[PDB]
RNA sequence: UGGUUUCUCUUCAGAUCGCAUAAAUCUUUCGCCUUUUACUAAAGAUUUCCGUGGAGAGGAACAACUCUG
RNA sequence: GGCUAAGAUC
RNA sequence: CUCCGAACGGUAAGAGCCUAGCAUGUAGA
């Protein structure tokens, strides 16, 4: 899992936006 | 007759007016719905 | 108009289906092991059936242990078989294990004719298609 | 104990009522 | 489930006339005795009555063996804690029942004053009970069980009275 | 032959009459889901006397064909737990031989 | 000295015509067609295959189960093969398409055996779970749960004659089930081993019955043992009775003693061959069912081999 | 011989019963496939629903206009 | 106490 | 060339306090 989550941080803004996840509206804390 | 436009006319009443102990069958015998 | 009255037409049977539970909880309240398991019972069956002598300190565990290692030694294809026995109870050991036989090379022959693609998924099956063969 | 009756239930309503 | 045939009941909540006319709903009304639907069996005991139905179930009323509606005793009359207690139900019982127990309710209408019915009301415009009185302040398990029993209370201590 | 005698054809043709009117009536409560006199011998005596036979008309409430059921499912005990057991009398069970355990 | 010793019955000995030999593992059930041409027989590897019931050839292969194929009941009454296999599934399959038109559930456990009634349209399915089940033809749903067994319910018996469905239980106990109510109208004083069998010869008499160690006769009024049965201790899985006298039993250790329903005598007594595939001891017959007409013998053994035995006249067969 | 209608209930329907035509289920097939239902349509047979056909039973309207013979 | 690939196993 | 998809696999996890649109229609004296 530890490399794992490197790549999927390394590419957090290529991975999370609003046109590769249509429907979402989830903050995760303050 | 003019009968049906009165039944229906007492719709959503504070149980008093076709709402004490009818809404449970309201809600059930309308489940036949789409036949209609 | 006809098509959309058709429309109706088929779910008015099938509404009363599909919405006839919806609105009846609201008033009402809402492998290959059992192959195993049922020669298992069944040997048990038969050897309390198949002449036990009457009630004369029958058998138990231990004669469903002695088929168990009979399975145990063909499995390995060794020629060990379970001597020291009874002719009908060991004849009634080897027909279970003869029908035993039968439903393993079945079951084998069956996933490796599915295992060229047959499911293209297998995630404990390729292992023990594998060791079957 | 019950114990059921053929009789009619029109002329049995209208003689006890009577 | 819980079905039946025929109400066990009294001969006071029967009528007082030899023909009556039952009307018998299977599985329904929600029998509290048991939490079971059972037979509700409506009647007219007759003239001015008050019509009631079936409350206990069927198979819970078995064991205690009273009236369907009144759910006092079987041939006596007594309640359940009265009966449980001791001959005894010799003494304490009583023929000739009152009306009460066939009696209609009381108009809440007439109770407010704006009784606007007339003479033509089924209920009673008369006075109600006095709620000071434990006779007005039973529940369902306290009628069925002989536990809280205020009626079997006053049934003992008005026995031993001269 | 009055020994081995069979049942006549019309009897059998009585009894499976009876037994389809019976499915019969056991399909449509399946499908369905998925006067009377009582004499008062228990406390008959001078209370509204003169009832010998009590007679009260048994007449069927017809319900509304469309409504949700009344109750939820019935958790009450239909019948009871014990049985009639019959006992078996087939053989008077004994020991076989001494060389039973052998064999 | 025995009563009725000098005059039994007339009954020639059989002979063994042709054993066809086409399925892959035990054969658990057979049956043959009303019209005499087809031969329903299951086997071990899940596949209910019907054959020619005068030429022996096969006719079709029909699979589907789950499971080995414990019993094979070719309805008379409508074309309908329905088959119980040990999966826990009742498949009706019907001959009007050759494929499942069913699919009835319900039992817990694998299907001992399933008897059409001849008059009420529904299928006794004896199960192994707990009990057997009433399963209604052409409804897909279950009429009345017959829980009157303290084991598995192996044999059953639906005749319009006897108004209850006599049930072979594992218990040692048999029962006479009623259609309506469902509860045993009366049990079996008999049978001490474990009751897997049963027959019916309505020709002349009434319904008998059977049992792996000492077998009796039974009445079907109500039950009355008649006698019991000859030196036969065998575990025995089939037993068919033919209207011209002949009792054939047939038992899992090969020895097929065939006796006569009336003298009581074993006729023949001939064990048979097994396989050279096979093992030594491996030949049992575990289901065993005369023909529509009635001539041919049919008894399919454990050896995977369904054997035909033919009739044979002789007369030095007489028995003391 | 003697009745045009209308509404209730009892069977079989092998007639394009329907001069037009829905859904679900079961056994086999294809495409996607990523957990599943909603999926695509080729074959066959099992229900439900929209409906209907002859022939006895009970009410209402002029059954009396006198219909065929 | 059964079936699972001496169940794989230093 | 004009054949247009919907849900589940998703927002957590908890502590103290605060306010609400709901339901039953009884036998008894």
């Amino acid at each position: 899992q530890i490399p794992n989550r490197r790549f999927t941080l390394w590419w957090s803004p290529t991975i999370n936006r609003a046109n590769v996840y249509v429907g979402f509206q989830v903050q995760l804390d303050l | 007759p003019e009968h049906v436009r009165k039944i229906i006319r007492d719709h959503g009443d504070m149980t008093n007016r076709k709402f004490r102990h009818d809404k449970r069958v309201y809600l059930g015998a309308l489940k036949y719905m789409p036949h209609a | 108009w006809r098509v959309w009255l058709f429309f109706m037409r088929g779910i008015t049977p099938l509404l009363e289906r599909w919405l006839g539970n919806l609105l009846a909880r609201q008033f009402e309240g809402r492998v290959e092991s059992h192959f195993d398991l049922e020669l298992r019972a069944a040997v048990m069956h038969d050897i309390l059936d198949m002449m036990p002598e009457g009630i004369k300190q029958n058998k138990a565990r231990t004669i469903l242990q002695h088929l168990s290692e009979a399975w145990r030694c063909w499995k390995a294809n060794i020629p060990w078989k379970v001597p020291g026995l009874p002719t009908p109870i060991e004849n009634m050991i080897l027909r279970y294990v003869k029908a035993k036989a039968d439903w393993w090379t079945n079951t084998a022959h069956y996933n490796r004719e599915r295992i060229r693609r047959g499911a293209t998924v297998d995630k404990t099956v390729c292992k023990k298609n594998l060791g079957r063969l | 104990y019950a114990e059921p009756a053929h009789i009619n239930d029109f002329m049995f309503e209208q003689q006890r009522r009577t | 489930w819980e079905d039946a045939d025929f109400p066990i009941l009294c001969q006071t909540c029967l009528g007082e006339n030899p023909y009556i006319r039952m009307t018998k709903e299977k599985y329904g009304k929600e029998c509290k005795i048991c939490a079971r639907p059972f037979t509700v069996f409506r009647w007219c005991p007759g003239v001015r009555m008050r019509f009631k139905k079936t409350e206990v179930c069927q198979t819970c009323s078995k064991l205690k063996n009273v009236c369907q509606t009144c759910l006092l005793d079987l041939e006596y009359g007594l309640p359940i804690q009265v009966r449980d207690a001791g001959d005894m139900l010799l003494k304490l019982a009583r023929t000739t029942p009152y009306y009460k127990r066939n009696r209609p309710h009381i108009c809440s209408f007439w109770v407010k004053g704006e009784c606007k019915r007339g003479e033509e009301c089924p209920y009673r415009h008369e006075k109600p009970t006095d709620p000071d009185d434990p006779l007005a302040d039973q529940n369902i398990k306290d009628r069925y069980y002989g536990i809280n029993d205020p009626v079997a209370d006053k049934l003992l201590k008005r026995a031993s009275t001269m | 032959d009055p020994d081995l005698q069979r049942p006549d054809e019309e009897a059998i043709k009585e009894i499976t009459e009876k037994t389809r009117v019976a499915l019969e009536k056991s399909v449509s409560q399946k499908v369905a889901a998925a006067y009377i006199r009582y004499t008062p011998s228990q406390q008959g005596v001078a209370f509204n006397s003169g009832a010998k036979q009590r007679v009260i008309r048994m007449v069927e409430m017809q319900k509304d064909p469309m409504e949700p059921p009344r109750f939820k499912i019935n958790k009450k005990i239909p019948r009871g737990p014990p049985s009639p057991p019959a006992p078996v009398m087939h053989s008077p069970s004994r020991k076989m031989t001494v060389k039973e355990q052998q064999e | 000295k025995a009563p009725t010793m000098p005059k039994p019955q007339w009954h020639p000995p059989w002979k063994l015509y042709r054993v066809i030999s086409g399925h892959l593992g035990w054969v658990r059930c057979i049956a043959v067609e009303p019209g005499n041409q087809w031969f329903v027989t299951g086997s071990a590897d899940r596949t209910i295959k019907i054959w020619d019931l005068a030429s022996g050839k096969l006719k079709l292969s029909l699979t589907g189960h789950i499971s080995t194929v414990r019993g094979v009941i070719v309805s008379t009454r409508s074309p309908y093969l329905f088959s119980c296999g040990e999966d826990k599934q009742v498949k009706c399959w019907d001959l009007e398409y050759n494929k499942v038109i069913r699919h009835y559930h319900g039992h817990l456990s694998a299907v001992y055996g399933l008897d059409l009634h001849p008059t009420i349209d529904v299928l006794v399915t004896c199960s192994r779970d707990s009990t057997a089940r009433i399963w209604d033809v052409r409804t897909k749903a279950s009429v009345h749960t017959l829980s009157g067994h303290t084991n598995a319910v192996a044999t059953v018996r639906c005749q319009a004659a006897e108004p209850q469905i006599i049930t072979g239980s594992h218990d040692t106990t048999i029962r006479l089930w009623d259609l309506v109510a469902g509860k045993t109208r009366v049990t079996l004083t008999n049978h001490k081993k474990s009751v897997r069998a049963v027959v019916l010869h309505p020709r002349h008499y009434t319904f008998a019955s059977g049992s792996p160690d000492n077998i009796k006769q039974w009445k079907f009024p109500d039950g009355s043992f008649i006698q019991n049965l000859s030196g036969h201790n065998a575990i025995i899985n089939t037993l068919t009775v033919n209207s011209d006298g002949v009792l054939v039993s047939g038992a899992d250790n090969g020895t097929m003693h065939l006796w006569d329903w009336r003298t009581g005598y074993n006729f023949q007594r001939v064990h048979a061959a097994v396989q050279p595939g096979s093992l030594d001891s491996e030949s049992g017959i575990f289901a065993c069912a005369f023909d529509q007409s009635e001539s041919r013998l049919l008894t399919a053994e454990a050896d995977k081999t369904i054997k035909v035995y033919r009739e044979d006249d002789t007369a030095t067969e007489e028995t003391h």
